[PDB]
């Protein structure tokens, strides 16, 4: 239940150097 | 991997190393679902037509890897396995239908900075997520290039590698192969026209298809890498198993073989 | 599962640790 949650970056508040495109595709297209 | 990069450390705590013990190396990839479960694909396990029937003593499980050949001390888990459950109507005769499979660790591996489970989709996930144009992410130790192309030495890297592909319209992935494409598969990768590049390549299959949640900033796995026709070619895509269409089954297994 | 060298994986231990 504490699955998909990475211990180095979404629990630290730290984003990984590509999620950000992924988020960008769900929005722009 | 073709046309990714090197993962940073932690990046995919779900990631699994299948390892053969004799001889030893890379048969596949693999997903961490919870403390005792992983999940691949079938045919890394089971196809006939090439004499390929690995039981549970054949194999390894490897989690918490960064570094492809090296034991990491400080990081990595090797746990046996206690049963292998592969999906009933896999149909390895014609086209890798339902290439799913499920392996029960002897002993429960205990989570850490580089060991964290990914989540499964529901419904709502999948509907959500799974659209043409929006990107997941796949991640492997598989090779850098189609083998016997280009130059030999270079092709298995160093450590973990990841890319982000864009999901494809169906009608462009059955238009891209001969090959009959079921509901249980989806595609991705980039097309010609669109300039981008990447895809899986040998040893990533089994691996993780995944996708972040912007409602929940949760990772959820929404494919295993199945098939493909070579790696990063024009007009081709990679094939993945549809991890939503089968988690009943997931369910149904864990249900009653998880202690 | 066509993806190795000769030699090319450390040897692992039989640790729990």
């Amino acid at each position: 239940a504490d699955c998909g949650l990475r211990p180095l970056f979404e629990k630290k508040s730290l984003e990984d150097k590509t999620e950000r495109e992924l988020l960008e595709s769900y929005i722009d297209g | 991997i073709v046309e990714g990069s090197d993962a940073e450390i932690g990046m995919s705590p779900w990631q699994v190393m299948l390892f053969r013990k004799s001889p030893q190396e890379l048969l596949c990839g693999a997903s961490l679902i919870s403390d005792r479960w992983v999940l691949t694909a079938a045919h890394c396990l089971l196809y006939p037509p090439w004499d390929k029937n690995f039981t549970e003593n054949d194999l390894l499980v490897r989690i918490g890897k960064h570094s492809r050949t090296r034991y990491e001390r400080n990081i990595e888990k090797i746990s046996m396995l206690e049963k292998i459950y592969i999906h009933p109507r896999y149909n390895w005769r014609e086209n890798l239908d339902r290439d799913i499979a499920l392996m029960k660790l002897k002993k429960p591996v205990a989570f850490s900075d580089y060991i964290h489970p990914v989540c499964l989709p529901d419904r709502e996930t999948a509907a959500s997520l799974l659209q043409a144009g929006y990107k997941g992410r796949v991640t492997g130790w598989g090779n850098l290039k189609e083998t016997w192309t280009a130059n030999v030495g270079k092709g298995q890297p160093s450590v973990l590698q990841v890319v982000n592909l864009p999901i494809v319209e169906r009608p462009v992935c059955k238009d891209s192969t001969r090959i009959r494409i079921t509901d249980n598969m989806f595609c991705a990768g980039y097309k010609p026209d669109e300039g981008k590049r990447g895809d899986a390549c040998e040893g990533d299959s089994g691996g993780p298809f995944v996708m972040k949640s912007p409602f929940n900033n949760r990772w959820y796995q929404m494919g295993i890498v199945s098939w493909g026709e070579g790696c990063d070619r024009d007009g081709k895509y990679g094939f993945y198993t549809h991890v939503f269409r089968l988690k009943k089954w997931i369910q149904k297994v864990i249900d009653q073989f998880g202690e | 599962h066509k993806t190795a060298p000769p030699f090319d994986f450390e040897a692992i231990p039989e640790e729990y640790l």
